[PDB]
């Protein structure tokens, strides 16, 4: 699975729950799950379709 | 982190202390068993809520 | 303070919500007698003894927060 | 088993606020020690024959941190925990421009609602920079290996 951890909760551009401000911890598997990448970094939304 | 691909059930645990975020798993030690065992000590700066 | 390149143009692919499909029951409560999901002592193991340990642990028989992943739509290839 | 060590800018003026039982703003909203772990405090100064370190613009700390609820009548006090950070840190910048700076932000109803505010104070840069180190040890949290 993929994990998202933080300390701030807010709404998206459409008002739906899920936005996490500031630094956020992300756990994500890759390479068909062989790699287990983790990072507590800053995430920024995109404004596309 | 590297985990070999297989078809064996496993376990994972996550917690936090003042040291940081501790990640526990059974893939490092107890492959055929299943128990928590220390593999990751993420140096987090803030408390996760 | 790191690096990392963006993959493609800012045009995300479409995402749907079909959580009614994902709603199903596969109850797997944890059995502590079956030794599922117990945090080991962090640096001091033991052997062949029965010992009381105070720490962070789950309740016996919790339905939990079971989640399931699914594949996307596809027509042929 | 492990050695944890925090460094910060700490001049001599609030040295008497370094006590655990002190009720000053440093122990109120800035930093609190571990009651259950052995601690050491070091207050040091930049040597003249040492150019490998720099100094901040000015010292700054937080004198007020509380939560305003959505009812506009109830204020919840905040307490700093052991090696933890107050939510007011998320709205207070690292360098405070001037004394009496007031910072405010909106709190979501999932996080209790209302607003979060804080107030800070600044101390002018003296001739030489003084800093503080906090040393805390852990004996059994990992393999005893330092
Ligand atoms: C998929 O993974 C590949 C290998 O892990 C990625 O290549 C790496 O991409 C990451 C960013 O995504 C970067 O690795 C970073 O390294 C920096 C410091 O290294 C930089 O400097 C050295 C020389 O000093 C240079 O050789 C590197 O290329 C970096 O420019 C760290 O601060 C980061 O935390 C991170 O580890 C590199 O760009 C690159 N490294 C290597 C060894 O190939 C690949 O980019 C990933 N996929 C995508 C789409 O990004
Ligand atoms: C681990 O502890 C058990 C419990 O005492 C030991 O097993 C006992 O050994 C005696 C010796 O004859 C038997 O009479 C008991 O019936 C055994 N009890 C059980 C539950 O097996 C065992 O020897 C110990 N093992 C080690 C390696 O110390
Ligand atoms: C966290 O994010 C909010 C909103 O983006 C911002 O107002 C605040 O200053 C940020 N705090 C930190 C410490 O980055």
């Amino acid at each position: 699975p993929a994990f998202m951890l933080g300390s701030s909760v807010g709404n998206f551009s459409d008002g739906k729950m899920g936005r996490f401000f500031n630094h956020t911890l992300v756990l994500l598997p890759d390479g068909c799950g062989t790699l287990l990448r983790a990072f507590y970094c800053i995430l920024e939304p995109r404004s596309g379709n | 982190y590297n985990i070999t691909e297989d078809e064996i059930l496993e376990w994972f645990g996550i917690t936090q202390t003042a040291q940081g975020v501790h990640l526990f798993s059974s893939r490092y030690v107890d492959l055929y068993g299943g128990n928590m065992f220390q593999f990751a000590t993420l140096p987090v700066y803030d408390t996760i809520k | 303070v790191d690096v990392g390149p963006d993959s493609v143009k800012s045009a995300c692919i479409e995402v749907d919500i079909q959580q009614t499909f994902f709603d199903k029951t596969w109850p797997r409560p944890i059995d502590v007698s079956k030794a599922d999901g117990i945090i080991y002592p962090q640096g001091r193991t033991y052997s062949n003894i029965t010992i009381t340990y105070q720490g962070l642990f789950p309740y016996q028989g919790d339905h939990g927060d079971m989640y399931v992943y699914s594949a996307g739509h596809a027509t042929g290839t | 088993s492990s050695l944890i060590l925090d460094y910060f800018s700490y001049p001599l003026s609030m040295k008497s606020d370094l006590s655990v039982s002190s009720a000053g703003p440093i122990s109120q909203f800035n930093y609190k020690q571990s009651f259950s772990n052995p601690t050491c405090l070091i207050l040091a100064t930049v040597p003249h024959n040492l150019t490998t370190i720099t100094k901040p613009l000015k010292y700054s700390y937080i004198n007020k941190c509380s939560r305003l609820l959505s009812d506009d009548r109830t204020e919840v006090p905040q307490l700093v925990n052991a090696n933890q950070y107050s939510p007011c840190v998320s709205i207070v910048p690292s360098t405070v421009w001037e004394d009496g700076d007031y910072y405010r932000k909106q709190l979501s109803p999932l996080e209790g609602g209302g607003w979060l505010v804080a107030s800070g104070s600044t101390v002018a840069m003296t001739e030489q920079l003084q800093m503080g180190f906090g040393i805390t040890v852990q004996y059994g949290t990992d393999t005893n290996s330092v």
